[PDB]
């Protein structure tokens, strides 16, 4: 089920 | 040189890669400031271009709903860029402990974000990291103004004209041209703004899993919906502004001009 999540930024693909 | 003999260092207020955010004051004049501090000792020729494109963007956006850069100060193994202090914390925390807004403080909520996203797009500037936690309250004061943060992954464009440039953002928050590896532009912000709208308005984000490559599938094919029971006391028209958000071809996607003309909005 979606929660809401503190998420980090990306500056190339992982 | 003028950080070191002007400004004293506090308690730290976030991270990255090679930077810290710290409140700072002015010591002669008693003001506070956020500071992010950059270590600069041996950055690359690039990440000396990317610092001076962060500084320059920042310098440019005059607006109520933006973070203000007060000062840009190079000294010897460190940059210090000084931003207006704002003590109402993240979007972000305000969300979880509210649960969700209702509708009328969504509706001024995302108002207060596509003026900002506005000024960016007239002044040829895209944030490409759009999301409640870049997003800061002015105040604790319930009802206080949103004002768009960190412009560290934010480009500079020549009027409308887009290209791939380069991977970079949120996974929850990608449009679907950035996971295509497409060229890109403007709307990229208003897809975000589409999904922080959702989050607003019942609480959870419409994409979302476990498995990162599944995340991606669903935002390439927009595969979001408005389960019950949270969307069921919902208006068709708050459901109508994040689905021309959450359009997957960008030429067709709502721009932040449109937005601000929304019924949902304007009517309010
Ligand atoms: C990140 C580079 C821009 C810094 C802008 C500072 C604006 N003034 C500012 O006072 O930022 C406050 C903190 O700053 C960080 O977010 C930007 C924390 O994550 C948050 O907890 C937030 O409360």
């Amino acid at each position: 089920r979606n929660k809401l999540r503190r998420q980090h930024s990306y500056d190339t693909f992982v | 040189t003028r950080f070191t003999e002007e400004y004293q260092l506090f308690e730290e207020l976030g991270k990255g890669a090679f930077s810290v955010v710290r409140r700072c004051v002015k010591v002669l004049a008693g003001q506070e400031y956020a500071a992010k501090i950059i270590n600069t000792k041996k950055l690359s020729a690039r990440d000396h271009q990317k610092l001076e494109r962060e500084a320059r963007i920042c310098r440019l956006l005059k607006h109520p709903n933006i973070v203000r850069l007060h000062d840009s100060i190079s000294e010897e193994g460190h940059h210090y860029l000084i931003f207006d202090l704002v003590t109402g914390g993240e979007l972000f925390e305000d969300i979880v402990a509210r649960e969700y807004y209702s509708e009328a403080d969504a509706s001024h909520c995302i108002q207060q974000i596509l003026e900002a996203v506005l000024h960016c797009h007239q002044m040829g500037v895209v944030h490409r990291n759009l999301k409640p936690e870049n997003l800061l309250l002015a105040s604790k004061l319930k009802g206080a103004a949103v004002k768009l943060a960190d412009f560290g992954l934010a480009i500079e464009v020549e009027g409308e004209q887009q290209a791939w440039f380069g991977f970079a953002g949120t996974p929850g928050y990608l449009s679907p041209e950035v996971l295509r590896k497409d060229p890109y532009g403007k709307p990229v912000d208003l897809w975000a703004c589409g999904v922080i709208l959702y989050i607003l308005l019942v609480g959870y984000p419409p994409f979302w899993d476990e498995d990162q490559h599944r995340l991606y599938k669903q935002i390439k094919a927009g595969a979001y919906d408005f389960p019950s029971p949270e969307w069921d006391t919902v208006t068709p028209e708050a459901k109508d502004l994040i689905n021309k958000m959450l359009t997957i071809n960008p030429s067709k996607r709502i721009t932040a001009a449109e937005a601000l003309k929304h019924p949902w909005i304007s009517h309010r």
